[PDB]
RNA sequence: GUGAAGAGGGAAACAACCCAGACCGCCAGCUAAGGUCCCAAAGUCAUGGUUAAGUGGGAAACGAUGUGGGAAGGCCCAGACAGCCAGGAUGUUGGCUUAGAAGCAGCCAUCAUUUAAAGAAAGCGUAAUAGCUCACUGGUCGAGUCGGCCUGCGCGGAAGA
RNA sequence: CGAUGUCGGCUCAUCACAUCCUGGGGCUGAAGUAGGUCCCAAGGGUAUGGCUGUUCGCCAUUUAAAGUGGUACGCGAGCUGGGUUUAGAACGUCGUGAGACAGUUCGGUCCCUAUCUGCCGUGGGCGCUGGAGAACUGAGGGGGGCUGCUCCUAGUACGAGA
RNA sequence: UGCUGAAAGCAUCUAAGCACGAAACUUGCCCCGAGAUGAGUUCUCCCUGACCCUUUAAGGGUCCUGAAGGAACGUUGAAGA
């Protein structure tokens, strides 16, 4: 509603197509398409991005907000994209990659392999530390997530893998 | 993959150099001919069908003959078929040999068992027999309750029972080959197989890879 | 093949001439024992000087039956009467200093290395 | 998780939520008052 | 009052519930209770609302930013509420039960300066300390926002062969 | 009440889930092994003996567990008859007595050739449309679904150590 | 358990959308199965002569031909009351 009353300027040298309600939008990094809520009205609006509920929908502010956020999700992955920090903690913990397959090797008696989806680039400046980079903001949290589900960080050593910006609660046996 | 029609041949053992004795089942698999390919466009799915064996000039019907006449194949006894994995292809009049067993190591073996007739509860399903003495009396292997009371009121479906025992077609699966032998028409298989002597068999590869 | 309420004969020199086993091992609702399973087992009648007494249970391990055991070609071994040697309930550890009579080499399970040594023959 | 059948704001780090039509307490301090059934 | 000693229609079936008291015949009409999408006779009828739960078509104490309406009330472009880079100090390690409670066990006052601004103290966390927040106070965007009462209809609570 | 045989045992089961084991999870005063509690889950599995008529219970030794209930406290036109519950007899107690006692002991006839429904098997008739002989697709239905221990990972992670 | 995400500038697994997730469910394994009256599909085999009648109808009657195949009978079976 509040977020949807805010248009979002787009950059020169940006694409934008909008086909029925669907929309296709082209940076530098590469063509993100999307299908918008059918309760969404969207329009040109050169230099801007504009939302607006039709009528006959109860919540067709709600469906303008949310849509508002993931137009400037994706403006903002195609100008410059997103990247993800996830750390490795755990004495024998190795985070090597190589071509489009993570391996890791967190603890468990075989190694474990990732198999990263299109438009997904890991890098591994250092053995414990993983850096992804891509054109949207839902694929790169949901790698992420799948990376760090494999160890979960526990509240004894904070162990696992965890975000780079992300705080872990510490606990200690009281007596025993 | 498909599978080859056989006949059991008695049981024999084979030993190994190291002294343990394998007990062998021996099949013979002869030459199985094609008698019909069967194709999507036409009967909706893909098979083959093989023919074995021989039969008598006079005892094969006419439409039998014809139909073995038209695929140019010897009449043989029966006719089975095998449905096609979709990796490989035949041709009408081919003659399939053991050799395809080769390469496979554990094999499915398909056939009628032994037939025991009107079987009791006790043999059929394992029922545990009343007490011989302690005042029994005519209840030494009688089945026993077969339902609880008149609130159900009746007895359920799939209660077992005596009856018919045998001679239904029952395959066991996950056998080893032991031994093949394409001049001699030979399979050698570890273990036992349903039917008697001279029944005739279905093998095929195992599925349960 | 060794039930309950079935008599053995101790092949050790523990003391004990005859005992009763009581449950077979390894398993729920098992039914009889083979050429090598643990059994529990109560004395039935011992040595006096002897270092178990009547009425006391505790395990054994079988070492000849009379059923016998199948060799893999086909083969068989059956002898007289069934055998078995005593245990400690907590560690194996047959605590006999010899035993007697032939004992089969289906006990060679990394194991019973202890009973095979002292056994006269296999 | 408590599944007990009366939710409330145990400290003020408690956010009630709904899902799939259950009411659910949230704390993003200790797990000790996260509690499902509302 | 009904049944017993009353058929008929309705409540799926159901003496005693609702409508209604069968003299006989009719391939005539109008109504009662109850009904009108199909089984199954008659509105997929008209107007204004509510419900998202298959509620309707079982069940309570109690719980909750479900949703509709009403009466108000506090703060609000001398710019509110939530966010964002900020601040949150000095004796008050207290006399007091000096074992340490120092704001975070209580006797106790519940003082006082810098002040755009702060209390001798609300939460987590230490044997007490320490430490991290919030009370409160600056600056940008910036317009509504906040907490209760009355209730309509819903959700959880809600497991049996 | 012109008759629905009422405790246990055996045989045979079937359903519910308020789950005993196996499976998936949250919290923990969860270091690890092992636990506590709650949520989801009924696919399969879910002891043998001594004493007593016993169910139950105590005891002995196993298992991953020896689950709780419904089904005329499931099941005697399927079996037994130990308990209780006819007639004999005795003990204690009550009564002058005949006799009585959820007081205790010894002994003591369990019938049925299955018409119908149901169920387990196996056939005849007709139909499916000119008739006949074969091989199949597959709607649909049923069966099966349990798990221990040892070794490697590794004596690794964890832990002051154990 | 989540990712993104507004309603509610924040937060939020949910309202739109996208992920995983159990011996449970559907399938996969084995068996029955077209009486599945919704009675299915494919292959092969056999029959292609004349007279009349009427209330001229998917009608009835007579002569000659009766094929494929089936049944029956016999010898029987590791099939079977």
């Amino acid at each position: 509603s509040r977020v949807a009353k805010a248009p979002v300027v787009v950059p020169a040298g940006v694409d934008v197509k909008i086909n029925g309600q669907v929309i296709t939008i082209k940076g530098k990094n590469g063509e993100l398409t999307r299908t918008l809520n059918d309760a969404v009205e969207v329009k040109h609006a050169d230099n801007t991005l504009t939302f607006g509920p039709r009528d006959g929908y109860a919540d067709g502010w709600a469906q303008a907000g949310t849509a508002r956020a993931l137009l400037n999700s994706m403006v903002i992955g195609v100008t410059e994209g997103f990247t993800k920090k996830l750390q490795l903690v755990g004495v024998g913990y190795r985070a090597a990659v190589k071509g489009n397959v993570i391996n890791l090797s967190l603890g468990f008696s075989h190694p474990v392999d990732h198999q990263l989806p299109a438009g997904i680039t890991a890098e591994c400046p250092t053995q414990t530390e993983i850096v992804l980079k891509g054109a949207d903001k839902q694929v790169i949290g949901q790698v992420a997530a799948d990376l760090r589900a494999y160890r979960r960080p526990e509240p004894y050593k904070g162990k696992g893998v965890r975000y780079a910006d992300e705080v872990v609660r510490t606990k200690e046996a009281k007596k025993k | 993959m498909i599978g080859l029609v056989g006949k059991k041949v008695g049981m024999t053992r084979i030993f190994t150099e190291d002294g343990v004795s394998i007990p062998v089942t021996v099949i013979e698999v002869e030459a199985n001919r094609v008698t019909q390919v069967k194709d999507l466009a036409n009967d909706g799915y893909r098979a083959i069908q093989v023919t074995t064996g021989a039969k008598k000039a006079n005892r094969v019907t006419k439409p039998e003959a014809g139909h073995f006449a038209k695929a140019g194949v010897e009449a043989g006894r029966g006719l089975w078929e095998f449905r096609l994995a979709e990796g490989e292809e035949f041709t009408v009049g081919q003659s399939i040999s053991v050799e395809l067993f080769a390469d496979v190591k554990k094999v499915d073996v398909t056939g009628t068992s032994k037939g025991k007739g009107f079987a009791g509860t006790v043999k059929r399903w394992n029922f545990r027999t009343q007490d011989a003495t302690h005042g029994n009396s005519l209840s030494h292997r009688v089945p026993g309750s077969i339902g609880q009371n008149q609130t159900p009121g009746k007895v359920f479906k799939g209660k077992k029972m005596a009856g018919q025992m045998g001679n239904e077609r029952v395959t066991v699966q996950s056998l080893d080959v032991v031994r093949v032998d394409a001049e001699r028409n030979l399979l050698l298989v570890k273990g036992a197989v349903p039917g008697a002597t001279g029944s005739d068999l279905i093998v095929k590869p195992a599925v349960k890879a | 093949m060794i039930q309950e309420q079935t008599m053995l004969n101790v092949a050790d020199n523990s003391g004990a001439r005859r005992v009763m086993c009581i449950k077979v091992l390894g398993g729920s609702h098992r039914r009889y024992a083979g050429v090598g399973d643990i059994i529990k087992i109560t004395i039935k009648e011992a040595i006096p000087r002897g270092k178990v007494k009547k009425g006391d249970v505790l395990k054994a391990v079988v070492v000849r039956t009379k059923k016998g055991v199948r060799r893999p070609d086909g083969s068989v071994i059956r002898f007289d009467g069934n055998a078995c040697v005593l245990l400690n309930n907590n560690s194996e550890q047959p605590i006999g200093t010899r035993i007697f009579g032939p004992v089969t080499r289906e006990l060679r399970s990394e194991k019973f290395m202890k009973i095979i040594s002292l056994a006269p023959e296999v | 998780m408590k599944v007990r059948a009366s939710v409330k704001k145990l400290c003020r780090n408690c956010k009630i939520v709904k899902r799939d039509g259950v009411i659910r307490v949230i704390c993003s301090a200790e797990p000790k008052h996260k509690q499902r059934q509302g």
